């Protein structure tokens, strides 16, 4: 008996979320944009190429200072580069080279990475004693580490192949919160501007909103016909973009609780590995399987151009906080800075 | 511009030197990726490499498996007893019914390995029983641990107060790991890298390409699964699922340039099982004689047949008993040679 | 059974009972933000090609 109230209650609960959405669907982002002056097509050229990784590179992350950046390759090394002088500031020897992700702490004090080892290794860049060795190994995940992002020197979130994301207390290496909910490997996560909450793309073809402090799922976005490997917050924090195996990138609105746009084009069927927005949020940059990085009008939905200069797939993207430059990581072991 | 900021450029240069040397060391090592279904032996081959080509296991590391041993032990006896319920099998001696209850009473939830004089006797009483034995014989009808008998037959030694796992005990243990397992060893003048992504229970699709370009894959197969099913789909035959996996791995675009090495493992269990059970269970259209030679050969032919680039790639099959260090030692040596003769 | 269902219901309630907005408002707002900082974006505006960063 009582199991029905719950079941029935649940069934209808979905409809309202659905209808509520349908209700707010009074217009389209496209229609209301149709008149804007289009970006046209602006071009970019490689200003730098960082050489030093042997294996494929799976992730890179710009430092808040917009100059330094980390890069993780499965050659067992995290190389912290000086994008200006191209100097190698660091080469961190990984205890497991099966690295899938790397994160640069807001304070440039720490850096983190992990992968098939199911651990989030925290590296303190200030080893006054000299050089770097692992400071903390955040262990708890039972599936590969797909992504991680420090909130601040004291906390960091991680997404995992075990279908969960989690909040950790660096100071003690303990797991603070378990964000359960996705029914598929969590591939990417994005920290909202105020680090108040974050979204995560998964293999269940859905993105989710989580309250960092509350540790529960707020909204759940659907629409992708396949896995999601990249997720990125629109600069203002009230929307975000997702990259997918279904060859599409998609903009979803938080307040409107639904998708506003899909960025696609025939003659482009490979998956997207990484997404990112321009300083203003007008441009959406997606790293592709076909070695290219495609640039779109986040408002109009057309190709503003494309960044070609890689021999193997673009596995990770990166736009500086000052919107000055774009970074691209590739399976070809090279990193490029585009302007 | 042009001055003391050049202090970092020399460190940058220093770093590169390390990258260079290391990258060079990284270009002449052998990378082996173990693959194959669960319980096929991957984990054991991994531990074998440590007993054969490296330190093996020190009394120190050994005592650190003492819990898993006890856990496995208990886990095993419980599964058999439970199995008696589903199969409607009695106790040879009725007094065992009490022991069974006590087994569960003492053997609390998943803390660790308990092993007390009281629990030891209980397990000993159960294992020794004819019904339990009758059931054990039908281990083909339910999920049963391969090292069950191994540990259970040696209960007296295991149960001892000052007991310490032997390297064999260690080898026979099955621990579920979720991270990628890796081991290194130097042998025949080359450095080796072997990895097992067994417990990495995730979407294979996402990480498989990470191994594109490994020297070789060693795909294990549990020959004795031919008369086993899947306690979830019921109709799905284990030997079949392994073949699907093999087909996937074998013709996998990422492994196009990688050497494939089938290890038709658990030959010892297969040798005894084939007498009792017909290969016809696994392969209904099998008209051969139900003998080790013909049956083992049939299976071999089935997997190797899956290879579509038959004219382009070669499958180096080897029959093994992963728990036998001597046997593993020898086969690996043939693997190593084929490897150099083939590549390098 | 009950314990799981309730866990679900309360979650649905969480997404269902939220403060929504219409697309045109949401859309215009984004379009707005974009057109707002449109000058403060180096990747749209080929900024003073002299020596800045790269
Ligand atoms: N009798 C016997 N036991 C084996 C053999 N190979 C491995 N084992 C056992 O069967 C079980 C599964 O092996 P394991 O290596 O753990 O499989 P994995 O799950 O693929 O790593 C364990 O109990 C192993 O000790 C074999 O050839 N014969």
């Amino acid at each position: 008996s009582e199991l029905d109230q719950l079941r029935q209650e649940a069934e209808q609960l979905k409809n309202q979320i659905r209808d509520a959405r349908k209700a707010c669907a009074d217009a389209t982002l496209s229609q209301i944009t149709n008149n804007i002056d289009p970006v046209g097509r602006i071009q970019m050229r490689t200003r730098r190429t960082l050489r030093g990784h042997l294996a494929k590179i799976y992730a890179m992350h710009w430092g808040t200072d917009s100059r330094l950046l980390v890069s993780a390759s499965q050659d067992g090394k995290l190389i912290i580069w000086d994008s200006y002088t191209t100097n190698k500031v660091h080469a961190i020897p990984l205890r497991s080279s099966w690295v899938m992700t790397c994160a640069y702490a807001p304070s440039g004090n720490y850096v983190a990475c992990g992968g098939l080892d199911n651990i989030c290794s925290i590296y303190n860049l200030k080893t006054r004693e000299g050089n770097v060795r692992v400071s903390r190994e955040l262990a708890g995940h039972t599936g590969y580490l797909s992504c991680c992002r420090f909130l601040d020197d004291n906390q960091i979130v991680t997404s995992s192949g075990d279908t969960t994301c989690a909040l950790w207390d660096i100071e003690t290496g303990q797991q603070t919160t378990t964000f359960t909910g996705h029914t598929g490997d969590v591939m990417s996560l994005s920290l909202a501007p105020d680090t108040r909450l974050f979204v995560s793309g998964a293999c269940d073809a859905s993105a989710k909103l989580w309250d960092v402090r509350e540790g529960m799922c707020r909204q759940t976005f659907t629409g992708h016909e396949s896995d999601i490997n990249a997720i990125c917050f629109f600069p203002n924090g009230n929307a975000f973009a997702t990259g997918s195996d279904d060859a599409t990138c998609r903009l979803f609105d938080l307040r409107a609780d639904q998708e506003l746009m899909t960025y696609s084009h025939d003659n482009i069927i490979c998956g997207i590995t990484s997404v990112s927005f321009s300083k203003s949020g007008r441009l959406l940059l997606a790293g592709y399987d076909d070695f290219n990085c495609n640039v779109w009008d986040a408002l109009k939905a057309d190709r503003a151009g494309v960044l070609a200069g890689h021999d193997n797939r673009v596995s990770c993207l990166g736009v500086t906080d000052d919107g000055m430059a774009v970074a691209t990581g590739s399976w070809d072991s090279f990193l490029k800075i585009w302007n | 511009l042009s001055a003391e900021d050049k202090a970092a450029v020399e460190r940058s240069k220093m770093i590169d030197r390390n990258l260079r040397e290391d990258g060079e060391k990284a270009a002449r090592e052998v990378k082996l990726l173990l693959l194959g279904a669960g319980e096929s032996g991957k984990s054991t081959i991994v531990k074998q490499m440590k007993i054969i080509h490296e330190a093996g296991y020190s009394e120190e590391e050994c005592k650190q498996y003492k819990a898993v041993v006890y856990s496995n032990t208990i886990q095993s006896i419980i599964a058999i007893i439970r199995a008696m319920g589903r199969l409607k099998i009695d106790f040879g001696d009725a007094a065992r019914a009490d022991d069974a209850r006590q087994l569960f009473v003492l053997a609390g939830a998943a803390e660790e390995g308990f092993m007390t004089a009281e629990l030891a006797g209980v397990i000993k009483r159960l294992w020794k029983d004819s019904g339990v034995q009758a059931c054990f014989n039908r281990s083909r009808e339910y999920q049963l641990n391969d090292s069950a008998a191994y540990y259970l037959n040696d209960l007296d030694r295991i149960a001892q107060p000052n007991y310490i796992p032997t390297q064999q005990d260690v080898l026979r243990t099955r621990v579920k790991t979720t991270g990628i397992v890796e081991t290194h060893f130097t042998f025949k003048d080359l450095h080796f890298k072997m990895f097992d992504v067994g417990g990495q229970r995730s979407e294979r699709k996402k990480w498989i390409h990470c191994f594109e370009g490994v020297t070789a894959i060693i795909f294990c197969v549990a020959l004795s699964d031919y008369d086993l099913v899947l306690a979830e789909d019921e109709e799905m035959n284990r030997m079949h699922e392994s073949m699907k996996l093999f087909d996937s791995i074998c013709n996998n675009k990422w492994f196009t340039d990688t050497s494939i090495i089938l290890f038709l493992n658990k030959k010892d269990l297969f040798e005894e099982k084939i007498k009792k059970s017909p290969l016809t269970i696994c392969y209904p259209e099998y008209a051969g004689s139900n003998t080790y030679e013909e049956a083992a050969a049939y299976i071999q032919c089935q997997f190797e047949d899956l290879n579509k680039r038959k004219d382009t790639k070669e499958i180096y099959t080897h029959f093994t008993c992963a728990t036998d260090t001597k046997n593993v030692q020898f086969v690996f040596d043939a693997v190593t040679d084929v490897i150099i003769k083939n590549n390098l | 059974s009950i314990a799981q269902a309730r866990k679900l219901v309360e979650q649905l309630k969480m997404e269902a009972n939220i403060d929504r907005i219409k697309v045109s408002k949401a859309a215009a707002d984004l379009m707005a933000y974009c057109e707002a900082h449109a000058k403060e974006d180096p990747l749209l505006t080929p900024v003073p090609a002299s020596e800045n960063p790269f």
